[PDB]
């Protein structure tokens, strides 16, 4: 599964980054796609996503109104814009992309990740 | 991958 998350490093507290997370256009796992995070020795934990049924935008209520998650289409690229970020958002950052299920499972395909460290 | 708990669960769209 070829989903490549790029735009990490090292930024200061109230700082923004913009992520990156390129899709195939040749193959579509398809309907959805959502940014998860994972810092050391912390649980995954879900961020944000964008479905199609018409456009839908989901946060975790730990990121709402700092995040903003948008789709270019003709890159077939999914931007997790970060802004005023702090310590506690220091985590690898990963996408999938999966079928909405309106269930209690989904099944993801894992994109690889890239890291962002929040410090001074 | 394995299967895991649905995230958009309980949370709103906009």
């Amino acid at each position: 599964v070829q989903l490549q998350a790029s735009g990490g490093g090292f930024v200061q507290p109230g700082g923004s980054l913009r992520l990156s997370c390129a899709a195939s256009g040749t193959t579509s796992f398809g309907d959805t796609m959502g940014w998860f995070r994972q810092a050391p020795g912390k649980e995954r934990e879900f961020v944000s996503a964008i479905s199609r049924q018409d456009d839908s935008h989901y946060y975790a209520d730990s990121v709402k109104g700092r995040f903003t998650i948008s789709r270019d289409n003709s890159k077939n690229t999914v931007y997790l814009q970060m802004n005023s970020l702090r310590a506690e958002d220091t985590a690898t950052y990963y996408c999938a992309e999966w079928m909405n299920t309106r269930r209690e499972f989904i099944t993801p395909y894992w994109g690889q990740g890239t890291q962002v460290t929040v410090s001074s | 991958g394995k299967p895991i708990p649905n995230p958009l669960l309980g949370l709103d769209s906009t």
